[PDB]
């Protein structure tokens, strides 16, 4: 080989996934949000390391290390802001992703949508020991909702309960085990990207219009990449104003307060990512049942690609679905606030309502109106 | 930017605050007999009088 | 039953994104803290070192400090004795734990106030509704002996008596030591004691907001310079016919 | 490595400039923005929609929640 | 304490010999051991820091 | 496209290029059997770390006793220390003997999988560094404090350097955080760059002891080296688990039992035995900078190895006269570990210069002497 | 100056690599601990729960406990109170800190004996030799006031005074009460309480030999099976006309 | 990755091999291997045993002179009443 970009055996690496890999044409904005996924996981990492490093994993000294680290360590404070708002950027970044995936029928490609939940699932776990580490009043009851969802197993539960915690309850073995899993699973993250990435290379990305670009593909270099670090500047205003102006927005006062055993606080409720899902599990009043319903509610997204009826791949040009999806959209909107609301009418039946049609809106709606409109194309 | 953010991370794992706040040990030289070698630990470090 | 009522929005000098703290008003909220509530309130994340620079000189935090006799050893015999104060040492706890706390307050715990504004649902505005909110109770409603009747309080009766009235000290700034005056300073005190970086993160923020808007935009031109290759791009099909 | 097994193309031209020939934001009034319009107004009532509706149940069950939480005056009349 | 061929100190780690001054006089040691400074309450106090 | 999905499938065509068809000579020997053990400490390192960590605590108020708290409470806690810190040692055994293999069959001309090898290295040792501080005992205090306090050699930046490395004015508690976090983090860094190291690798695939093309002679590695490779896990694991099941603390110090203090420094200090032909090295040099030079060139002198290639043959397998300089190379090695837990006193002190002085002279003017000098007499 | 007296090696019961501890000799040793070494050394890390099953019975561990008074708290008051033992309890310190202990042995502090068999070079065998090896100085040689000759010692002069003797205590198993037989049996207590896994360790020790042995065993022979197509491999070069 | 079929260029040879179950595991073990153990051993042992021969004297030596140094010279105290 003449040029060394492509002989040598790492560069070869680089340059045929940041540099002469063949990317469409014409992906828009929705397309950015893979590239800001990674740098959240790099960006995380970083942080985390650097917290980790004045953290201390012990009941009677988390909620307090966590306090010398902002108020001790230098820029302390600002490493723990950018990592907690972080975490919610991450998310809103992997809910986009998801969308724009189900908007465009990305998820044709099976195995990069597969391992996709995947990683999803396991932000969602990191995210939760993680969230338990400073150890305060949310921490820790949030903690024992948790891992309680998993008692209602038939016969195994109280079981493997008793056993993730190592002991009878939420304590200093769960606390420092969540915070060995917590240093873990962003590298199995990491490593799972890869995988992600090598299926999608397969095909290359999916476009808007749903159809073939092989007519018209462009270098990611300089392309996406400068479209990508703009997309970052972009989105980075938000999260710094965020961080950097409301650096409590989110997050709820009672984690300021130590864990207390014994007194648990008036309103639970989760962080703002999982209450969708959080109003999901209290639809269904019967404990298993909700559990059920909770695990459906994600685990419904392996099912997505067998749904698919249409006879064109993205919804650019089926209005009917269009309107589906932004109605499972608000659905969702719906629900999140549903999930911060306390158990009582009318949130209760309003609950049960958008618990009840986004199942339906995914399981009967789309597969049937994307069948209704083959034939309005006369197919 | 990238040189205040590497600044602020890298400072990150200096002494903190706690650390660098520093005070002085008294040590009633009545304790000492003629030849003696008394050692007082302070600021991490063994302190020789 | 759950019938709560929610503080107003009072305009701090610092609620601004841009705003610092009052300085003179966290001294002088300092001394709130020093002279009533300390009594019964610890403030286990407080130094008096966190003082200097901020709103007391270093001759003065060290006199604070040494106002205190802290428990330090074990000497030679394995004791612990007593000693005057140093800057590095945390603001005293008024009690050796909760339950003597509860013991010398009818069962009742006051909270440490190191994070207070953070760790109750309105920050300052409540902790201000509540300190200057208290009344006799509606009619109809009956509050236990040892309780005080306070609308601002979830579930209305609170165990802490009112801590601040007219002239209960003297600011030796001379400011007019109203009620009103008192729980504002000691609210703003409290704000800087749950977030001592407050106005550097501000400070911080400014910068931020102006280097973001230069960046995003010269940003904005070079993808726009690149992109326009294809963006003015036209096509044609020939075909030979 | 997929640049040139892509696809079978023919009789297709194609021309462009420098980016250093053209302007990087051009014509932001006589087409950028009238196409925003464009966009924006073929989407509107597609978006839109849901997004009210959810906005009313929003703004009903809160309503209807602190509703509730008033007094009944018949309760006490006699 | 009181060990060396100087009558003042000795490193058991590599073999470096300090007299009742605290100087280094054989062994690897660079430099002679630290003399913080020691503010001043007349006689049978030192404020060291 | 494919008949066989073992080839056509992304993920398996990877396992199948790496673990299944891969070409493999015929004939290499046992010595070619550290790269699978490596890789198997590496995965045993990880599991029984994270399988610690669970029940330690990073402060020196509580490691100490959290470590205890997992070898008398945590079901099978001690056995899984034990099989923690008796797997660095067989780590480090494996990881010399590979080295070994490398040096007499040339393997490092394989430049690339030769440099990331030391890299491997490198990190290898930092991470059993970081770890060994952890249990917070006085060895493990006052190594940290040797160690640390070696870089404040370098000039100007060196008091800076340490200080900031230690978070403060002393090895403390930020010290012991930030060396578990560390602790944690490279091993991974160790199981990233082995990919790297056998991607490189596979550029050529391995070399074999007599040094010539073995390409009229390959094997599938499967089943050929996945059953040498079983048989090699099994034959010294026996030892691992006979050392770590009933001599558990026949490589420790005693000294590590007791609570580190900062005030009381141990009367001999002694390294882990594999740090102990490079303390011998450190000490042969009684000048604190000079001494440091002469222990980060001993390792890093391996970098070097490459360019002292003059033999025109590959292995030293038809070269007499560089076998025995090899076997006096390790010797040399034996001898300044034995020197290494000595004191610093005569004879030891003449003898571990001299060691010093003939492991460098080996490396840099023997070996590629010799190589020259074999050369001539094959009539080349 | 650099003069050392190494301790012999006794043929302790609990040596060989399949031999489990003496339990009626570590059952003694315990004894040993309790009436003798414990009034200055501390066992922080043995609790009277881990004798049940190993040397005591649940009942006899449970007595033991309630012997020892310990501190708890605090109560309703914020105050500290006395309770007598529960097996979850570890042994009692004899002192609140080291500078007690010193102040109690004339500055010399007596080490913590959880882990000193393993925190000695020579282990029991060096526990052993220095308990019943005491003895006058040689000819040339003075110790200070206060410390003890001792050849097993490093710089043989010990700060503490010879522990045991005949019949300093008596055996509820009738064992004759003699110093050797005394430290014999508390250097096994000692090792016990070191590493407490001792017996498991060395069962588990069996089951990996003897799997070992078989397993290997089977993986060479399969591996010379399937090898065997190249090892009996045969060639030839027949080059044309 | 994949390399089999494009590793060499190779003319004119014939091997012979047999199914691993119509032969022995470990056959001629005193007939051939042991012999040729020997032959290993011995091939090698001068190659290998003399500089670790030579550094354990070295360690033998320098650790009877490090004790013999710790013993008393009783001609230090011939003359000292
Ligand atoms: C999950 C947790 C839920 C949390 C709350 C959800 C957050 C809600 C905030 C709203 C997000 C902003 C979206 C507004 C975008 C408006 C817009 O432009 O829509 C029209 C526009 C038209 O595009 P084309 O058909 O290609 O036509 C171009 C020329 N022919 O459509 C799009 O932009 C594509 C849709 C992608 C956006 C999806 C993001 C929604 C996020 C929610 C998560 C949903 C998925 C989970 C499923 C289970
Ligand atoms: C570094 C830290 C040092 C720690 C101590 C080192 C450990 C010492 C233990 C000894 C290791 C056992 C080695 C004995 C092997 C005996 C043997 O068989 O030697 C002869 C034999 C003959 O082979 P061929 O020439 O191919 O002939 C075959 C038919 N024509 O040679 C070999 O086995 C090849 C040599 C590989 C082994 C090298 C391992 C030595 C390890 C030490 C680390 C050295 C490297 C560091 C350099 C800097
Ligand atoms: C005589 C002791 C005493 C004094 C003095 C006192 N407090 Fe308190 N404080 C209490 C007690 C007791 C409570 C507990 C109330 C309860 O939970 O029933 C309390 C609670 C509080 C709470 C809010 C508790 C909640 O749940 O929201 C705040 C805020 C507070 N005090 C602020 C102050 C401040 C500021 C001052 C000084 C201006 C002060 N207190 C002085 C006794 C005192
Ligand atoms: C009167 C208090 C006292 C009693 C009783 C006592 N010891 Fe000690 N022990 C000490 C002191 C003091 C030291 C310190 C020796 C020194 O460092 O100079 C010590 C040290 C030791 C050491 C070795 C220290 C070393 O550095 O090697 C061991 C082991 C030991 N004792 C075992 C025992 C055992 C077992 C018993 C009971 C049979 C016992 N002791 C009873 C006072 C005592
Ligand atoms: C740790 C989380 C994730 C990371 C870092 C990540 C990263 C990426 C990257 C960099 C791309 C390429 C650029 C793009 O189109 O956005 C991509 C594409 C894609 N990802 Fe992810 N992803 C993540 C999670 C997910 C999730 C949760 C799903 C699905 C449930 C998913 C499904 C896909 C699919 C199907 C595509 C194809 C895009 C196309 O249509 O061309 N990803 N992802
Ligand atoms: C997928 C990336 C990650 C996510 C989503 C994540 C998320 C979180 C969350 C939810 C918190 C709680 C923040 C709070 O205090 O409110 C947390 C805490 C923490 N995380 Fe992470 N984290 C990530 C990666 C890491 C890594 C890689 C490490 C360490 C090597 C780490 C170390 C920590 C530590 C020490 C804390 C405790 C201090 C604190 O609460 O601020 N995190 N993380
Ligand atoms: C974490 C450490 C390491 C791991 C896991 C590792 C793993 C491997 C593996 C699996 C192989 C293939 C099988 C074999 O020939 O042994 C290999 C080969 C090799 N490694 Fe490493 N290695 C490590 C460290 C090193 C070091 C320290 C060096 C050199 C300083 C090195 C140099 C090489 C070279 C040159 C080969 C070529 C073998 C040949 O001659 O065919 N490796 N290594
Ligand atoms: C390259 C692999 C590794 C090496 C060479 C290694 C080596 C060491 C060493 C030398 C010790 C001290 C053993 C002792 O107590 O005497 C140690 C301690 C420790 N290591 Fe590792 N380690 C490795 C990987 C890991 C990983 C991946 C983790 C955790 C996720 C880990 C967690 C620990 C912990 C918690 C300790 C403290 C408990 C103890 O000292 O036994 N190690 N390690
Ligand atoms: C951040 C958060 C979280 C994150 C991801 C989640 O998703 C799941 C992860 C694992 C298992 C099930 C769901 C759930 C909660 O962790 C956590 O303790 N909370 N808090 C909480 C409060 C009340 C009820 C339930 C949870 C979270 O929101
Ligand atoms: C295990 C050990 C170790 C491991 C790898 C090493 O290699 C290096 C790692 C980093 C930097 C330099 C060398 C050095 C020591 O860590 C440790 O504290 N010690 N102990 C020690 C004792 C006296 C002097 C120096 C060290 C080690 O042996
Ligand atoms: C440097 C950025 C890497 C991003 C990860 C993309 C995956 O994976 C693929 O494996 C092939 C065989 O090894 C390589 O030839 C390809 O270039 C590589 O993308
Ligand atoms: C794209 C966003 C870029 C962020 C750049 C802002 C740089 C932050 O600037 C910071 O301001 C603080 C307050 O004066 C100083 O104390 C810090 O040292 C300085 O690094
Ligand atoms: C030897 C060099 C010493 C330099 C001292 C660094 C002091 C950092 O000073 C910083 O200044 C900022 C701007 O006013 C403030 O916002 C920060 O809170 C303050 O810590
Ligand atoms: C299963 C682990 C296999 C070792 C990784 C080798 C991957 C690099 O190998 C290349 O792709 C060929
Ligand atoms: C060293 C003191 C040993 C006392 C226990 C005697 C029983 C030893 O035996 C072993 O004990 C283990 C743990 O108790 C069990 O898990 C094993 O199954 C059992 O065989
Ligand atoms: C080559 C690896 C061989 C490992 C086999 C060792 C299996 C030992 O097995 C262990 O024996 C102990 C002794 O009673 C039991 O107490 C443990 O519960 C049991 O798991």
């Amino acid at each position: 080989a003449p040029n060394i970009r492509k002989s040598h055996p790492l560069l070869k690496m680089i340059n045929n996934s940041l540099i002469d890999l063949p990317a469409p044409s014409n992906i828009s904005a929705w397309w950015n949000f893979g590239s800001l996924l990674a740098v959240c996981l790099m960006t995380q990492i970083l942080t985390g390391l650097l917290l980790a490093m004045h953290y201390t994993a012990d009941t009677s000294l988390a909620f307090s290390s966590v306090a010398h680290t902002c108020r001790n360590v230098q820029y302390g404070w600002l490493i723990r802001n950018l990592h907690a708002n972080g975490a919610s950027f991450f998310f809103i970044c992997i809910f986009l992703h998801i969308g724009r995936g189900l908007y465009y029928g990305s998820y044709l490609y099976k195995e990069t949508w597969n391992t996709g939940v995947i990683l999803l699932l396991t932000l969602m776990a990191t995210a939760f020991v993680g969230y338990v580490l400073p150890w305060g009043q949310m921490s820790f009851w949030g903690a024992t909702v948790i891992t309680n969802l998993f008692s209602a197993i038939p016969y195994i539960g109280h079981t493997l309960v008793e056993w993730a915690w190592g002991g009878f309850s939420v304590d200093n073995p769960t606390l420092t085990r969540f915070f060995a899993l917590h240093f873990l699973l962003p590298f199995a993250i990491a490593g799972i990207t890869i995988i992600h990435l090598t299926f999608l290379h397969e095909s290359g990305s999916n476009n808007p219009l749903g159809i073939s670009s092989d007519s018209d593909k462009i270098p990611f270099h300089p392309y996406y990449s400068f479209k990508d670090i703009l997309g970052l500047t972009l989105m980075l205003t938000p999260f710094l104003t965020l961080a950097l102006f409301s650096p409590n927005l989110l997050g709820d006062p009672e984690n300021f307060t130590p864990a207390n055993p014994l007194v648990t606080p008036p309103h639970i409720k989760p962080e703002w990512y999982f209450l969708f899902a959080y109003a999901i599990l209290r639809s269904i009043p019967n404990k298993l049942g909700g559990v059920l319903a909770l695990a459906a509610s994600v685990l419904i997204l392996f099912l997505i690609p067998f749904l698919h009826k249409s006879k064109q791949r993205t919804m650019t040009f089926r209005p009917l679905s269009q309107t589906l999806f932004w109605l499972l959209v608000a659905n969702l909107l719906i629900l999140t606030w549903i999930g911060s609301q306390p158990v009582e009418h009318p949130f209760i039946i309003i609950g049960q309502m958008a618990s009840l049609s986004y199942f339906t809106i995914l399981l009967i709606l789309f597969p049937t109106i994307g069948t209704l409109e083959n034939k309005m194309l006369n197919y | 930017a990238a040189k205040n953010v590497v600044t602020q991370f890298i400072s990150s794992l200096s002494a903190s605050a706690d650390v660098l706040a520093l005070s002085k040990i008294e040590i009633k030289l009545s304790d000492i007999p003629e030849g003696k070698n008394v050692a007082f630990k302070w600021r991490g470090k063994p302190l020789f009088v | 039953g759950e019938l709560e009522l929610h503080p107003p929005a009072f305009p701090w000098s610092h609620g601004g994104p841009l705003s610092a703290l009052d300085h003179s008003s966290v001294r002088r909220g300092f001394q709130v803290y020093k002279q009533v509530c300390s009594a019964c309130h610890s403030m286990d994340y407080v130094a008096f070192r966190n003082l200097i620079g901020v709103t007391h000189t270093e001759a003065e935090a060290k006199a604070l400090a040494e106002e205190v006799e802290v428990q330090d050893g074990p000497d030679e015999n394995g004791e612990l004795f007593m000693r005057p104060g140093k800057i590095s040492d945390y603001f005293p706890k008024p009690y050796p734990n909760p339950e003597a706390a509860r013991a010398a307050n009818n069962g009742a715990l006051p909270p440490d106030l190191s994070y207070i504004v953070n760790a109750r649902h309105g920050g300052e505005d409540y902790v201000f509704s509540l300190l200057t909110g208290y009344c006799d109770p509606p009619a109809g409603v009956v509050v236990r002996e040892g309780l005080h009747y306070n609308p601002y309080f979830p579930g209305q009766a609170i165990g802490m008596a009112p801590p601040i009235y007219n002239e209960i000290l003297e600011y030796d700034d001379g400011t007019p030591a109203t009620m009103s005056q008192i729980a504002k300073d000691v609210c703003t005190f409290l704000r800087w004691a749950a977030e001592p970086e407050h106005d550097q993160r501000k400070r911080m923020g400014l910068k931020m907001l102006l280097i973001s808007a230069l960046l995003t935009s010269l940003l904005y031109y070079m993808k726009r310079h690149k992109w326009s290759v294809l963006k003015s791009r036209k096509m044609a099909y020939r075909p030979p016919k | 490595i997929h640049f040139g097994n892509l696809a079978r193309v023919r009789h297709i031209i194609t021309y462009s400039l420098s980016p250093f020939e053209q302007r990087a934001i051009p014509n932001i009034f006589s087409d950028a923005l009238p196409n925003v319009w464009r966009r924006f107004s073929s989407q509107v009532f597609k978006v839109a929609p849901p997004f009210l509706g959810a906005y009313l149940l929003y703004s009903w069950g809160t309503q209807e929640f602190e509703r509730l939480k008033r007094k009944n005056p018949a309760d006490y009349e006699n | 304490a009181n060990s060396g061929d100087f009558g003042g100190y000795y490193c058991p780690c590599h073999g470096s010999h300090y007299d009742a001054s605290g100087r280094i006089r054989k062994g690897p040691a660079p430099y002679n051991l630290e003399v913080p400074t020691y503010q001043f309450v007349g006689d049978d106090l030192v404020v060291v820091g």
